[PDB]
C-alpha cells in the first residue's frame, strides 16, 4: 500500500546546494521516521539520518551532520533532503525509506560537476 | 559505530545449490531479546529490497528460500536453492545503535 | 505476528 516517489535526477555545481524530495503515498508520515541513505556509484550503502515528521526531530550520522538537512511537511506527506556545499564525493544515488526501513523510494541520482 | 564485516565479498554458486553469507558485528546488535539485523538484496539500477529483518523474520513478499539466523555479533543469510534471479548484491544492516550501518556487500553470481 | 514497522528498527 506504501509508495515513496522521489524527485528527479539532478546535476549540480560544486559549492551549490540542492534539495531532494520524497513524496509518500499510502502512509501518514506523522506515524514513522523517514530515513535517508546515500549510495556512491558502484559503492555500498550509508545511512544519513532520520527525521520524525510529527515533531521535526532529526538524528544524523556524524559524517552528514554538516552536509545534510532533513525536513518534512506532514500536510503534503513529503520529506526533503537538502545537501549543502556540494563536492564531488556528494555525487551518489540518495534513497528515502520508511515503515521501519521496509519500504524504499526509487532513488534520486545526484551528479556533481562544473 | 557498529562496524559490520560481510563475508565473502564475492560468492559464485551453482543453480540449485545453497549460498551462505555472513555478517560479523563489532558490537552486539541485540537489545532486550531482539536482534536488530536486516538483510537487503540489490540489483543494478534498483533500490535495495528488504529480505529479512530482526535477524530471522521473512519480509512479506519474499520467498522462504531466503532465511536468516544468528544473534549477538554473528549473523547468517542462507539462500537455497539458488535460482537465476538471485544474482545480486546483498547487504546486512544493523539498526540497534546510531548511526545505522551497512556491511560492505556480497555479490552473488551464478557459477 | 512479526512486523517490519515494529522490528526492522529499534524503537525507544
Amino acid at each position: 500500500q506504501v509508495q515513496l516517489q522521489q524527485s528527479g535526477d539532478e546535476l549540480v555545481k560544486p559549492g551549490a546546494s540542492v534539495k531532494l524530495s520524497c513524496t509518500v503515498s499510502g502512509f501518514n508520515i506523522k506515524d514513522d521516521f523517514i530515513h535517508w541513505m546515500k549510495q556512491r556509484p558502484e559503492q555500498g550503502l550509508e545511512w544519513i539520518g532520520r527525521i520524525d515528521p510529527a515533531n521535526g526531530y532529526t538524528k544524523y550520522a556524524p559524517k552528514f551532520q554538516d552536509k545534510a538537512t532533513m525536513t518534512a511537511d506532514t500536510s503534503s506527506n513529503t520529506a526533503y533532503l537538502q545537501l549543502s556545499s556540494l563536492a564531488s564525493e556528494d555525487a551518489a544515488v540518495y534513497y528515502c525509506a520508511t515503515y521501519g526501513v521496509a519500504y524504499w523510494g526509487q532513488g534520486t541520482l545526484v551528479t556533481v560537476s562544473a | 559505530d557498529i562496524v559490520l564485516t560481510q563475508s565473502p565479498a564475492s560468492l559464485a554458486v551453482s543453480l540449485g545449490q545453497r549460498a551462505t553469507i555472513s555478517c560479523k558485528a563489532s558490537q552486539s546488535v541485540d537489545h532486550d531479546g531482539d536482534s536488530y539485523m536486516n538483510w537487503f538484496q540489490q540489483k543494478p539500477g534498483q533500490s535495495p529490497k528488504l529480505l529479512i529483518y530482526a535477524a530471522s523474520n521473512l519480509e512479506s513478499g519474499i520467498p522462504a528460500r531466503f532465511s536468516g539466523s544468528g544473534s549477538g555479533t554473528d549473523f547468517t543469510l542462507n539462500i537455497h536453492p539458488v535460482e537465476e534471479e538471485d544474482a545480486a548484491t546483498y547487504y546486512c544492516q544493523q539498526t540497534n545503535e546510531d548511526p545505522y550501518t551497512f556491511g560492505g556487500g556480497t555479490k552473488l553470481e551464478i557459477k | 505476528i512479526n512486523n517490519a514497522y515494529n522490528m526492522s528498527i529499534r524503537r525507544s
